[PDB]
RNA sequence: CCGGCGAGGGGAGUGAAAAAGAACCUGAAACCGUGUACGUACAAGCAGUGGGAGCACAGAGCAAUCUGUGUGACUGCGUAC
RNA sequence: UGUAACGGGGCUAAACCAUGCACCGAAGCUGCGGCAGCGACGCUUAUGCGUUGUUGGGUAGGGGAGCGUUCUGUAAGCCUGUGAAGGUGUGCUGUGAGGCAUGCUGGAGGUAUCAGAAGUGCGAAUGCUGACAUAAGUAACGAUAAAGCGGGUGAAAAGCC
């Protein structure tokens, strides 16, 4: 029926990822290519290797044809967040939150 | 005349109050010690 | 056809067939009660009012249930008086069926 | 058995058209005002407008008691400091005639969205035409 | 609480609520407001109402028909099997057999079933003469419980 | 300064309106060796405009 | 013997975040200011069965004076009259009855002119 | 099998179970998303409550239509603890 | 700061005085249904029943009666892999604290009744610990000595060679 792809642990902020998957959401998996080929933010080359995973996945395991292929489900999910610290002035300590992300991508001809 | 059949005379065992413990009780909040003064403190009142 | 009759300390306005839910009557269910106080009778164009009841007008109703109503929630809340209470309430309704309405 | 209420999507709303020549300007607004909002019908409901769409004639001829002709005032602020403008009765009768009795029939209809909409079935005229004919609006003596 | 008494931090001008030990009942790893001690729980119990009370529960027994009088109860050897096979002759299954002398054999052949208990006369207590489905007394051991409760 | 009230998720979304990327319209195709690219750009294997301008 | 509060901690907030739903924002979500709009809301809700009875009767009061003036009579003369008639149909039906049986208001405003008269 | 002889993932296989896969029993809440139904771009305030149209949905009914669920235009009242 | 000394519209009465009759109007009074406190009068299986009168706004505070939680006995009993506790929904139910049933999740415990004991109930204490928000994809990326280009390697090179 679908197949999926996710990419667990990926280094950026969910907001950023979402980003680039609102472009494609609902797009045929070529002109998604095509779009994520020519976004130039970071979160294009991550969404793509999801993308290209996905539609791998569908051909060798499940038998279907590229062609048909669309991206009918795209989101993006807030993984953990490292902390680290960060020394300000007089002596004062911040926390920094890097966050991460899940993103998944799932493809179907139908 | 079993362990589960055995009752107290009635009037035996009055509950104790429990202060501190929300509006409904009547003892709640205050615990009926009112407001302030010395009175109202841990340890306070005077002496004989 | 339709007619107004008291009941339960109400009027109720009602047809042939229709069921009507009152406050509760003291009457079992199945049993037939009767309306013998009509306040008014309108059969299309011929209207009959009473002064206050109209002569002769009787209501044939059956008891088809007895019941408890909705659940109503009481909250009495006086805001800075720690003071509060609540209550829950389910007013007792009987359910007739109108059969007859006779001028 | 629960309460009438009249329902939007099948409200009857008529058409009327009154001539202000000679009368008194809140003894008119006043009867406007209650016909707009429905208050003269059986399935007046307070949250539906049930009222008719009222076509006035000859608003610069609506008259006015005492002295106020010359000495009602109509104040507004333009919303910049210092903005306070007014107008004379009179020159508003000469400047914009229609807005005397828009303004009188808008205090006396309820505020808010539903009020704003009974505002908008006034048609007032200056003179005495109106291109209403194909809605056929009845003469009506307030 | 095992740590020290400095005042974790000054009494004003951090910003933070006041404290002053890191021992307070209000803080995680704190002590317990009110920690409990080793306590004895025993009550009094008046010589007149124990006793009162064991012969109220006696003659609550008799009228449930659950004191059964027997002239002996012995067994040959200690062995559990015998007794087991005592007791279903005469229909008890939950029993406490009160002796005027302890017969060492029916103690030893009693031990291991867990609804049967034997005890001496001047060992009864209330809660057993309640809490076992039958109870099963010498006539010795009736005389010794008569005089022991006067 | 600094906020009196913390705001809310809605209002959030509402900031966040005008923040949506937008794809390139459409790709063009050259005209000898068939690669998209982006208009007015050279091709990824160095073609413009049906000319091969650069190697590689 | 230590008392671990979670299970019935948890239960009474579920209770009160359940009688929050649709309410806005934190109202539907934060137990705190859920209890806070359910408090309002229970009081609101005792205040309005008062307020209920009220409002319905000035609506019927408001359309039955609507009928009486198209019958030529306003609403304070034809309750004086249906009184002098011995007439005791109430508000809720009086109004009932200006609204889906015309003829038959009229009958009663006719009843009440004569007692007036 | 996709990927950088990655991270991560999809299959296959083990197992009673793999949303028991080692970031591993159960897996709450705050918080953050995707999908659907309804509302929302002429409208002024503790955001509810009383009244209430329309729309969607699930049942029932020969039909007329009725009821339960979600939403809530418009309207009375209403300044949290 | 802006009409700004009828709440507004507006009013020559829709103002004021006098007389009269209607009507609106509150959680007041009445009607209908229900619950409880107290007192009388009678029954009685002696602690409840019936009739009746009357009362039931409350802070501090006094008095009365209960819900639920963990643990001990009753319990080597009873429920439970034909699915326990916990989690999440739905329906029903009582005046309330609450109770009951059941779908899904869970995968091994739970425990009636009547008694017994308390680390027995949280929204506040600039409370304590952890988790996660907001501001916000904002400020900033640490000396204004400065970079440009060709080649190499590499999945990728402004920063490496
Ligand atoms: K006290
Ligand atoms: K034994
Ligand atoms: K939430
Ligand atoms: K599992
Ligand atoms: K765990
Ligand atoms: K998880
Ligand atoms: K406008
Ligand atoms: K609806
Ligand atoms: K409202
Ligand atoms: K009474
Ligand atoms: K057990
Ligand atoms: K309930
Ligand atoms: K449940
Ligand atoms: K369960
Ligand atoms: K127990
Ligand atoms: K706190
Ligand atoms: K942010
Ligand atoms: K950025
Ligand atoms: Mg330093
Ligand atoms: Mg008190
Ligand atoms: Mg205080
Ligand atoms: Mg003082
Ligand atoms: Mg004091
Ligand atoms: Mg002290
Ligand atoms: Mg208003
Ligand atoms: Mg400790
Ligand atoms: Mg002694
Ligand atoms: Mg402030
Ligand atoms: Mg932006
Ligand atoms: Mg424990
Ligand atoms: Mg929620
Ligand atoms: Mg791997
Ligand atoms: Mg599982
Ligand atoms: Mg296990
Ligand atoms: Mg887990
Ligand atoms: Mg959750
Ligand atoms: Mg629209
Ligand atoms: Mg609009
Ligand atoms: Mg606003
Ligand atoms: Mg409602
Ligand atoms: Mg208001
Ligand atoms: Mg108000
Ligand atoms: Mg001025
Ligand atoms: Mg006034
Ligand atoms: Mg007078
Ligand atoms: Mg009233
Ligand atoms: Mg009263
Ligand atoms: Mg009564
Ligand atoms: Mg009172
Ligand atoms: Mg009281
Ligand atoms: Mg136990
Ligand atoms: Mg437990
Ligand atoms: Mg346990
Ligand atoms: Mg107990
Ligand atoms: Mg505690
Ligand atoms: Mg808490
Ligand atoms: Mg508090
Ligand atoms: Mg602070
Ligand atoms: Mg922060
Ligand atoms: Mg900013
Ligand atoms: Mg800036
Ligand atoms: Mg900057
Ligand atoms: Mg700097
Ligand atoms: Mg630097
Ligand atoms: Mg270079
Ligand atoms: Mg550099």
């Amino acid at each position: 029926m679908e197949t999926i792809a996710k990419h667990r642990h990926a280094r950026s902020s969910a907001q950023k990822v979402r980003l680039v998957a609102d472009l494609i959401r609902g797009k045929k998996v070529s002109q998604a290519l095509d779009i994520l080929t020519y976004t130039n933010k970071k979160a294009a080359v991550l969404v793509k290797k999801v993308l290209e995973s996905a539609i791998a996945n569908a051909e060798h395991n499940d038998g279907a044809d590229i062609d048909d292929l669309k991206v009918t489900k795209i989101f993006v999910d807030e993984g953990p967040s490292m902390k680290r610290i960060m020394p300000r002035a007089k002596g004062r300590a911040d926390r920094i939150l890097k966050r991460t992300s899940h993103i998944t991508v799932v493809v179907s001809d139908r | 005349m079993r362990l589960n059949t055995l009752s107290p005379a009635e009037g035996s065992k009055k509950a104790g109050k429990r202060l501190g413990r929300g509006i409904g009780s009547g003892l709640g909040k205050t615990g009926g010690r009112g407001h302030k003064g010395q009175k109202s403190r841990s340890g306070g009142g005077v002496r004989r | 056809m339709y007619a107004v009759f008291q009941s339960g300390g109400k009027q109720h306005r009602v047809s042939e067939g229709q069921t009507v839910r009152l406050e509760k009557l003291d009457i079992a269910t199945g049993e037939t009660v009767e309306f013998a106080e009509v306040l008014m009778i309108a059969n299309g164009e011929e209207v009959k009012i009473g002064v206050p009841f109209v002569d002769g007008g009787v209501i044939k109703a059956e008891v088809v249930a007895h019941g408890r109503g909705e659940k109503v929630k009481i909250v009495k809340f006086r805001r800075r008086k720690h003071y509060r209470k609540q209550q829950g309430h389910r007013q007792w309704f009987t359910d007739v069926k109108i059969t007859g309405i006779s001028a | 058995m629960k309460t009438f209420t009249a329902k939007p999507e099948t409200v009857k709303r008529d058409w009327y058209v009154v001539d202000a020549t000679g009368k008194t300007l809140g003894r008119l607004a006043t009867e406007l005002a209650r016909r707009l909002r429905g208050k003269h019908k059986a399935e007046y409901t307070p949250h539906v407008d049930t009222g008719d769409y009222i076509i006035v004639l000859n608003a610069d001829k609506v008259a006015v008691t005492g002295n106020k002709r010359t000495d009602k005032v109509y104040y507004h602020h333009t919303g910049h400091i210092g903005g306070i403008k007014q107008a004379t009765f009179e020159e508003m009768i000469a400047r914009r005639p229609e807005r005397v009795i828009e303004i009188a029939v808008k205090g006396m209809l309820p505020k808010g969205p539903l009020g704003r909409a009974m505002f908008r079935k006034l048609k007032v005229y200056a003179g005495n035409e109106h291109n209403h004919a194909a809605q056929q609006p009845q003469v009506l003596d307030i | 609480v095992t740590g020290s008494g400095k005042k974790p931090w000054r009494q004003k001008g951090t910003g933070r609520a006041r404290s002053g030990s890191i021992k307070s009942p209000i803080w995680r790893s704190g002590g317990v407001t009110f920690a409990a001690r080793p306590q004895d729980h025993s009550q009094k119990v008046n010589k007149k109402m124990y006793r009162g009370a064991l012969k109220s529960i006696l003659s609550e027994l008799v009228r449930q028909d659950r004191l059964i009088v027997v002239e002996k109860f012995s067994v040959e050897a200690p062995k559990t099997k015998l007794l087991a096979q005592k007791l279903k002759d005469m229909a008890l299954e939950d029993v406490l057999i009160i002796t005027g002398e302890l017969d060492e054999n029916l103690f030893l052949a009693a031990r291991n079933l867990h609804k049967v208990d034997v005890r001496d006369a001047t060992g009864i207590d209330p809660v057993s003469l309640i809490a076992f489905d039958k109870v099963v007394m010498t006539a010795d051991a009736v005389k010794q419980v008569e005089e022991m409760l006067a | 300064a600094v906020q009196q009230n913390k705001p809310t998720r809605s209002k959030r979304g509402m900031r966040r309106s005008h923040d949506a990327l937008t794809a390139v319209t459409s790709l063009s195709v050259d005209k000898t060796s068939g690669e998209k690219h982006l208009r007015h750009h050279i091709t990824a294997d160095g073609y413009y405009r049906g000319r091969k301008v650069i190697a590689k | 013997a230590r008392v671990k509060r979670g299970v019935i901690a948890r239960a009474r907030h579920k209770k009160i975040l359940k009688q929050a739903k649709g309410y806005y924002g934190a109202r539907s979500r934060v137990y705190r200011v859920a209890f806070q709009a359910v408090i309002k809301a229970g009081q609101y809700a005792y205040r309005d069965r008062r307020q209920r009875k009220r409002q319905f009767r000035q609506l019927w009061i408001a359309r039955i004076n609507a009928a009486a003036r198209q019958n030529g009579i306003s609403y304070s003369k034809f309750i004086n009259g249906l009184k002098k008639a011995s007439v005791e149909i109430d508000r809720k039906i009086l109004a009932d009855i200006a609204v889906f049986d015309k003829v038959a208001f009229t009958a009663l405003v006719e009843k009440a002119k004569a007692a007036l008269a």
